[PDB]
């Protein structure tokens, strides 16, 4: 007999999705900085 | 950066040597004057026929 177990067992792992999602999204929202000073450190190429 | 860098050296040496043309088209058009002396020395030999 298992009845309990099964049902318990599969919240231990969408608990590590739930944080592992978040890891994503801070990752992800990380591009949003991926190329930032890529273009500000070059664009006084623009001024000169 | 090197952009920039090429940019002023251009930017730099155009204001420079091109405009600095005022160089040899001053010391060279000043050749007038300087030749054109011999004339007020030209007429002092008429005076001297």
């Amino acid at each position: 007999v298992a009845i309990r177990s099964e049902g318990v067992s599969e919240t231990q792992q969408n608990l590590e999705g739930v944080e592992n999602a978040m890891e994503d999204t801070a990752d992800s929202a990380g591009d949003s900085a991926a190329e930032l000073e890529t273009f500000s450190k070059r664009f006084k190429g623009a001024m000169g | 950066a090197a952009v920039s860098a090429l940019a002023i050296g251009t930017a730099g040496l155009l204001s420079q040597v091109p405009v600095v043309g005022e160089a040899m088209g001053g010391l060279g058009a000043i050749i007038d004057a300087l030749t054109m002396k011999i004339d007020e020395d030209a007429r002092p030999a008429v005076g001297s026929f």
